[PDB]
RNA sequence: UUAAUUGCGAUAACGAACGAGACCUUAACCUACUAAAUAGUGGUGCUAGCAUUUGCUGGUUAUCCACUUCUUAGAGGGACUAUCGGUUUCAAGCCGAUGGAAGUUUGAGGCAAUAACAGGUCUGUGAUGCCCUUAGACGUUCUGGGCCGCACGCGCGCUACACUGACGGAGCCAGCGAGUCUAACCUUGGCCGAGAGGUCUUGGUAAUCUUGUGAAACUCCGUCGUGCUGGGGAUAGAGCAUUGUAAUUAUUGCUCUUCAACGAGGAAUUCCUAGUAAGCGCAAGUCAUCAGCUUGCGUUGAUUACGUCCCUGCCCUUUGUACACAC
RNA sequence: AAAAAUGAUUAA
């Protein structure tokens, strides 16, 4: 399966919180950008955290989710 | 491919060395069912005795027999390097021989007799049916030894 | 210098390098003809790539093939490859490459081995078995 | 001896990843900072050494094994430098758990 | 029209030469022919009593051609194979080292082979030359 | 023989101790509105068409 | 002879050494304290030095002819 | 049961008697409806495709493919 | 047609399979047209392949092997009883020598009486073990083309294989028979009666 | 819903921790970087050997230039289920297709919580309490013997019952390793010998040499011909060698001879879902000698199913209990 | 709605 661990939904939500504007809705800027608006100690976890970021875009882009 | 075509001069089961040599087997394979005659040794006698390789033992002629037979009586007086042979450098005389059909049940009698006349440990174990040759004997060899 | 490419084709632990430059039809496997390529069951699995686009456009070009490693399945799948994809790199670097479309449709239109390699690898033993997955017989009582 | 080129050679072996490399770039760094031309690092494909054990010490449970490694990396740099040069880089630009071998090749 | 020993098919090519070799009588039998099995993993002599040897001097011949430099011992591990070792399992046992050495003293003295100063025997000037005439007679068969 | 031929649309569910048996929802080829629920041995997709033997029968087993 | 040197240096931050914490709670029960006082103790000391956690297990017969074993934990401890 | 390893003359007659209109000639179907060896049909076919009446299709050791001739 | 001149000499035998994709180059998978409907998209006979050996992944999907050319799956049904385990060159050559003999039989296409063997040979209803008292009965359901084609190649191999075993008879020649009788149906072939047995097995069961 | 106490969420709980995941190793992709007589390719530039209006090869960085596609290893990139189409308390997710080297957590492992078992080890330990013994010793050495002993029962296996084969010739291909100067390790090559092996030398403390470990299955061409047969090679006899002070109770190897059961195995029962099962060999461990064992490695490479709780069990919830040594 | 009996003493 391929559902993604606390770790991920919430680093991905504090960076919706924090860096809306910048971020993108595709996964090579948003992973680029991750590079620098955040510390990630792996590159698996940095691509899974931006593609949850971008996920959660494409979500809040057709209406709003919750919290 | 030669297909030769025969007369009724098939020679059918025949007797070299007092044994029954049946006809419609290779010459080599047939010579086999003599007693001390392996593959080898037939296949290194036909071929001192100079006779094709694909006689089916049925067309060997009188004198070509006679001649296989007198290659295995005496093998080194026809050139065999004495290393092939049954019985090299025996207790008698130490003069290499090699056994054939009624003999070789012969001279393993006699030399079985010889160990345990001796009481050596491998006559011993002869004499009670036992295995001679260091097997395990806990778990193999039960029904019949 | 003479247009040339190199090229390889990578079956399980089989290499084919292929040398790739202008000739008169001349295709080779370790300084031997492709017609001479054993086992000859197999000998069509390297035939393949020529029969599939056409000799037509080999007459300019020439193939020299040197494999090693693996089996001799292996290795033919690794020639067979090795071709295919140093056909396409000469059609790329020194021919329009619609013509190098029409390759590639036509060998992944028949075999996707052609150009990509097979992915399967092997799974390494662990204990307590013969194999990867199999174990040893299992008793009670 | 006269300011002459002696075809020097220089091995690096370590299980340490980081330390030879910094070991191997040091090296590199003074060859050109003297301006010397030379084959570069040569890395040897990685020694991996195995011992295969059974875990329990006794000889009861499930014939649970267990293999261990040494990982060994080896570089070497072939340089022509003047023996003024060759000992100084040779004192210097050592780490612990890197050894380090100097020849005079004659080939 | 130019060709070496590389264009054509190795069974025929082996046969070709040993049959050749058969003919001329340059070649010599040891005489412990009609004896030997040839390796110790075989069980039964050679089935052709009258020609095994040309054909694994042709077969030398050729294998020496094909590389830089061979002796007797890659000779008997190429030639030997797996051995039956009654109820144990089979393993690979190398061929009659004898035979081999024998076969290629053979070829030196009709001078197919010779020194090779990197330490085995190397193809030769005379050998090279007659066995590319018998790779031509036998395309032009 | 009158063995006939249907076509399944839909895919029920999997039936049978070991689960060894499908049930599936097959029209057929002559009507196309002679729907019945047949049990099936081997791997079914839809949109596959069997030979019955018999053409009456309701599989059981449901739910 | 002078192939061989042999320097000693001072351990910086020796409540993060689990060997020297290790060897001095063995001192503290040859010597006889009290084994959950040593333990806890030497948590302490080491908690104190500034690691993230302790963990302490002493394993044996205790008071009695049954072994058990005690153990004594703070702060945060990784496994995997 | 047996087979006759050695060719007599009416062997001979009847083996070129009756392999014609075999639609299937190989080592198998000449053992099966002749009452001979296999190493005698091996030797028998080769004769047979020596002499041209009948026609092979595929050449390979421990499998040989013939058919009738023309 | 008009062969090409080349610095290899490669045979024109060979030059007239760039016509067409031949299975073995010589025979064609053009108009073969399965009959028995219900097995069509399951008995892959439209993607022409020269050969019956590639290295396939066809096993890592649940349906993905019905695209696998039938030809090659009867061939890897051919590697059985442990000692043949892998040996797929020699399975490709038997493939090989009992289309010959097919076709030497028959004046008609291998390939044809390889599939008209499978139609007929695929078992229509079968019978699946229920009840959980002592006495577990049988009950009758039907069958998949998938199983179908599976138990068809199965049985055809099974048969041929027996066949072969401890007689002159070789396994090409036996596999030939049993396909050429397959193809028909006779009731004297392995599979055809495995498969009625199977049928009125189930009719009992019913 | 997930492989997951993985999440969506609900909510007298809130906010945390361990485990899972994350992580690390390995396996795949990189015509991107950095370069390499301890890896290769080309130019044959250099002579050149063999056939010929150009091919195959030899010696090719102290004969020489280049250049890293393949090989190696550092720094890196690459996948995050991307996009698309469906479905969902439309949330977590799931299913198809398209791209891609790779879409079952991409494959495989390493690591791996709390609590426990009178589970195994006192025969690994100069880890050890207590008890016993300690000079005619239960200490330690030396000789010899046993551990292998056979009416029998059982568990891992090896070799087979043959023609999808045996034998003979020829073809002819891997990957993981290991290796001596504090002493004889891996051994090329030449010579001798049927063989096993012997001898004279060489190289290698090793990407350099053994070694392209030219492994085996396999492939092609022939002998056999459905006969316990040329399948099988147990048992046994004679001789020749090697390791070792020492080979008898036969260390092992080789040659000839003997040529038994076994024709596919009752009840019953094991393992396994893709480079996997199975076949096949190879290296390493133990080793003076001894693999039918193990740990790994590669070669050839299926069938079947993508499911269920019927059997055997595991997890959560509810429920009953006269059980807690816990059915 | 097939059949399915038993498990010595002490030992927290
Ligand atoms: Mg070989
Ligand atoms: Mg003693
Ligand atoms: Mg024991
Ligand atoms: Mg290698
Ligand atoms: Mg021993
Ligand atoms: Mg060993
Ligand atoms: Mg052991």
């Amino acid at each position: 399966g391929r559902v993604r661990t606390k770790t991920v939904k919430r680093a991905s939500k504090a960076l919706i919180e924090r860096y809306y504007p910048k971020l993108t809705l595709d996964f090579q800027t948003n992973k680029r950008l991750c590079d620098e608006i955040a510390t990630i100690q792996s590159k698996r976890l940095r691509n899974k955290i931006a593609g949850y970021t971008t996920h959660l875009m494409k979500r809040i882009q057709k209406g709003p989710v919750r919290g | 491919s030669l297909v030769v075509q025969e007369q009724g001069s098939f020679q059918h089961i025949l007797r070299l060395l007092n044994t029954n040599v049946d006809g419609n087997i290779k010459i080599v394979y047939a010579l086999t069912t003599i007693k001390g005659v392996g593959r080898r040794y037939s296949n290194l006698v036909c071929k001192k005795a100079d006779v094709d390789l694909h006689k089916r033992a049925g067309e060997l002629t009188q004198e070509e027999l006679e001649r296989i037979v007198q290659i295995m009586q005496n093998p080194t007086h026809y050139k065999i390097p004495a290393w092939f042979l049954n019985r090299q450098n025996d207790i008698t005389d130490g003069k290499d021989y090699h056994t054939l059909a009624n003999n070789v049940e012969s001279k393993l009698r006699d030399d079985l007799e010889r160990l345990k006349k001796i009481r050596a440990h491998r006559g011993i174990r002869h004499f009670w049916g036992l295995r001679v040759r260091g097997q395990h004997t806990k778990t193999t060899g039960r029904r019949r030894a | 210098a003479v247009p040339s490419v190199q090229t390889f084709g990578k079956k399980k632990s089989a290499t084919a390098v292929a040398h790739v430059k202008a000739g008169k039809g001349l295709i080779k496997v370790n300084g031997s003809p492709i017609t001479l390529v054993e086992p000859e069951i197999l000998r069509f699995k390297v035939y393949e790539p020529l029969l599939l686009v056409g000799l037509d456009k080999f007459s300019n070009i020439d193939i020299r093939v040197r494999v090693t490693g693996g089996g001799h399945v292996s290795q033919v799948y690794a020639i067979r490859q090795a071709i295919a994809k140093g056909l396409v790199a000469y059609h790329q670097k020194y021919v329009d490459e619609q013509s190098k479309n029409e390759l590639k449709k036509a060998f992944t239109s028949y075999d996707r081995t052609l150009l990509i390699a097979d992915s399967r690898r092997p799974e390494p033993k662990k204990f307590g078995g013969k194999g990867a997955r199999s174990r040893f017989q299992k008793s009670y009582r | 001896q006269q300011q002459q080129i002696i075809k020097i050679r220089i091995t690096l072996t370590s299980t340490k990843v980081k330390q030879l490399e910094n070991v191997s770039s040091n090296i590199v760094k003074n060859a050109e900072q003297h301006n010397l031309v030379k084959k570069g690092p040569v890395r040897l494909p990685t020694k991996v050494l195995k011992i295969s054990t059974r875990k329990t010490p006794n000889g009861e449970g499930s014939k649970t094994w267990e293999t261990y490694e040494m990982r060994i990396h080896k570089r070497y740099i072939d340089l022509e430098a003047p023996v003024q040069i060759v000992k100084r880089i040779t004192q210097i630009t050592i780490e612990p758990g890197v050894d380090v071998e100097v020849v005079v090749a004659s080939n | 029209p130019g060709v070496s020993v590389r264009d054509v098919a190795a069974q025929d090519f082996i046969n070709a030469y040993a049959s050749f070799l058969q003919r001329q009588g340059k070649l010599e039998v040891p005489g412990y022919v009609d004896i030997v099995k040839t390796s110790s993993g075989n069980e039964m002599p050679p089935q052709d009593a009258e020609g095994w040897f040309y054909k694994r001097a042709a077969s030398v011949a050729r294998h020496i051609y094909m590389r830089k430099q061979v002796g007797v011992g890659k000779l008997n591990k190429l030639y030997g194979g797996a051995k039956s070792r009654g109820v144990r399992p089979y393993k690979h046992i190398d061929a009659s080292g004898s035979i081999n050495r024998k076969v290629l003293q053979a070829l030196e003295k009709i001078g197919i082979v010779e020194i090779s100063p990197k330490g085995g025997r190397r193809i030769s000037e005379n050998g090279q030359r007659d066995l590319d005439r018998i790779a031509a007679q036998t395309l032009e068969e | 023989t009158p063995v006939t031929l249907a076509k399944v649309i839909k895919v029920l569910g999997r039936t049978g101790s070991r689960g060894g048996v499908t049930q599936v929802r097959v029209e057929f080829l002559e009507d196309t509105s002679r729907t019945i629920v047949r049990n099936v041995k081997g791997p079914v997709r839809e949109n596959d068409i069997l030979v019955l033997m018999e053409s009456e029968r309701e599989a059981r087993r449901l739910r | 002879p002078g192939t061989i040197v042999l320097y000693a240096e001072r351990v910086q931050d020796r409540g993060l050494s689990a060997v020297a914490q290790a060897e001095s709670m063995k001192f503290k029960l040859l010597n006889g304290l009290a084994i959950r006082r040593a333990a806890y103790g030497v948590v302490r000391y080491v908690m104190e030095s500034g690691a993230k956690g302790c963990e302490v297990v002493v394993s044996g017969k205790l008071r009695a002819a049954r072994a058990k074993a005690m153990k004594f934990a703070d702060g945060f401890l990784i496994h995997s | 049961a047996q087979h006759a390893v050695i060719l007599d003359q009416e062997k001979y007659d009847r083996i070129l008697k009756e392999v014609p209109t075999y639609r299937y000639v190989s080592v198998s179907v000449l053992v099966d409806r002749l009452k001979i060896g296999g190493s005698l049909a091996r030797i028998a076919l080769r004769h047979l495709e020596k002499e041209g009446i009948i026609k092979p299709i595929s050449k390979h050791s421990k499998q040989a493919i013939y058919t009738r001739a023309t | 047609f008009t062969p090409v001149v080349l610095a290899t000499p490669i045979p024109e035998e060979v030059q007239q399979a760039q016509t067409e994709i031949k299975l073995f180059n010589k025979w064609s998978f053009e108009e073969v047209e399965v009959k028995d409907a219900s097995l069509v998209d399951y008995v892959q006979v439209r993607q022409p392949i020269f050969v019956a050996h590639t290295a396939g992944r066809y096993a890592n999907k649940r349906f993905r092997k019905a695209q696998c050319p039938i030809i090659e799956r009867l061939t890897n049904s051919l590697m059985m009883n442990g000692r043949n385990n892998g040996k797929k060159l020699k399975a490709v050559r038997i493939i090989k020598h009992t289309l010959d003999i097919i076709n030497v039989l028959t004046d008609q296409n291998p390939i044809q009486v390889v599939v008209d063997a499978i139609t007929n040979t695929g078992p229509r209803e079968d019978t699946t073990r229920v009840g959980g008292g002592g006495a577990a009965r049988r009950q009758a359901v039907d069958v998949s083309p998938l199983r179908r084609v599976n138990q068809a190649i199965a049985l055809l191999t099974i048969g041929a294989r027996e066949a072969a075993f401890r007689n002159i008879k070789t396994i090409a020649e036996t596999l030939a028979e049993e396909l050429i009788n397959a193809a028909k149906g006779s009731s004297t072939s392995y599979a055809i009666k495995k498969k009625d047995e199977l049928e009125r097995v189930a009719k009992s069961n019913r």
